[PDB]
């Protein structure tokens, strides 16, 4: 019998994102090469099969800095990251396939899903 | 509001 | 020139209510009487004027354990925590009077905007 | 997916 408010969940996503760029109670640095990208242990988790893999065993979930595979594309996990806390997706034909590849690594399906449609429409 |  | 997946906030909201039942990264105890209450602060601060304030205070932001005022239902925090988590509320003729003032207490004004509505429609 |  419960009654439910249509915005609340895109009213706390915006919320973690404004905890993000104000840096506030991010528990994690992600380093992609030469780049480092602070998050929440819980939103990474939330969109991601292999954060969620990462962060539920039992060491790896008390580490401060994970690393990603150096064949990880900075800006590809740029978009992705920007993705987890709005929704929104930045593909474009010069990222597409990096943006592609980062997600399948992240194990994000509907992003894959999108991606592979994309390409698909462009041969 | 809604009625889910 | 973003595209938007639509489901995405509904999605990360669930998987965050999964963490929450799992007990897993939860970084505070809210303590209403005699219950307690654990959840995720960022969660709590998206949610909440109230927990926005008292997690941003750089004393309180570090304390694992909040007391709330005395005068705090428990099953009313319960109702207004399940809501955090899921966007629905389980509002009910025998706990609305409840519901409405811890709302006002945690400064969830579109909660406390539907319980008004709800009670001057009884009226 | 939508155009926003
Ligand atoms: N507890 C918990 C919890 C936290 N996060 N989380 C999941 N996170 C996830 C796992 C796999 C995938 C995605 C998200 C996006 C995608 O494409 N695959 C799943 C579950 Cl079953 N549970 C949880
Ligand atoms: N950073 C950050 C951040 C984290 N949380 N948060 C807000 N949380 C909030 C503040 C007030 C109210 C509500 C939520 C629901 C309501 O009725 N009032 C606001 C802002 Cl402006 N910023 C943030
Ligand atoms: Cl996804
Ligand atoms: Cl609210």
């Amino acid at each position: 019998s419960c009654i439910q408010f249509t915005r609340h969940a895109s009213d706390v996503l915006l919320n973690l994102n404004r905890l993000r760029s104000r840096d506030i109670l991010t528990d994690v640095v992600i380093v992609v090469s030469r780049e480092q990208f602070r998050a929440h242990k819980t939103v990474l988790m939330a969109c991601s099969g292999l954060f969620y893999s990462i962060f539920t065993d039992q060491l790896k979930c008390n580490l401060s800095v994970i690393n990603l595979d150096p064949e990880i594309n900075p800006e590809g996990f740029c978009i992705l990251l920007d993705f987890m806390y709005t929704s929104r997706l930045n593909l474009r034909e010069g990222n597409i396939m990096a943006v592609m590849a980062t997600a399948m690594y992240l194990q994000m399906e509907h992003v894959v899903d999108t991606c592979r449609k994309f390409i698909k429409a462009s041969e | 509001w809604v009625i889910p």
